[PDB]
């Protein structure tokens, strides 16, 4: 702010002001609020809580069976070298 | 005999103990199957190479 003498800035907005209204009042709000609809315990989703496999491992079962059977052919006898 | 009174009487026990152990070891093997070929279907049986013999 600058004040300049001799033209000085009025020393106030004075008493000639026009009170325009008495509408100043905010009427307090008084209220009762009830949000009470029956609630049912459940919601349907496509899927909740699953941690789906991105790849599975290979998996398997097992079997064996049979017996011990055989047809054989042997090497001929040979002269013994030494000993 | 000149036998001291010390270690050697311990030594006699040790000798006896060693001999008993050896005999048990010698006799302690079960009369059994330890020679192997425990595959009951083994009438052919040739584990190495061709041309073999059973008595000189």
């Amino acid at each position: 702010a600058l004040i300049n003498p001799q033209f000085p800035y009025a020393g106030p907005v004075p008493i000639p002001g026009p009170a325009p209204t008495e509408t100043m009042p905010l009427l307090n709000y008084r209220v009762e609020g009830r949000i009470a609809g029956i609630q049912q315990a459940r919601q349907f989703m496509p899927f909740l809580q699953g941690p789906h496999r991105a790849v599975a491992e290979q998996t398997y079962h097992a079997i064996g069976t049979g017996i011990q059977m055989g047809q054989t052919f042997n090497q001929p006898l040979i002269n013994t070298q030494e000993g | 005999m000149d036998k001291k009174k010390l270690l050697y009487w311990v030594g006699g026990g040790l000798v006896l103990i060693l001999i008993w152990l050896w005999f048990r070891n010698r006799p302690a093997a079960q009369v059994a199957s330890n020679w192997e070929g425990p595959p009951y279907m083994t009438y052919n049986q040739p584990q190495a190479g061709s041309v073999t013999l059973p008595v000189a």
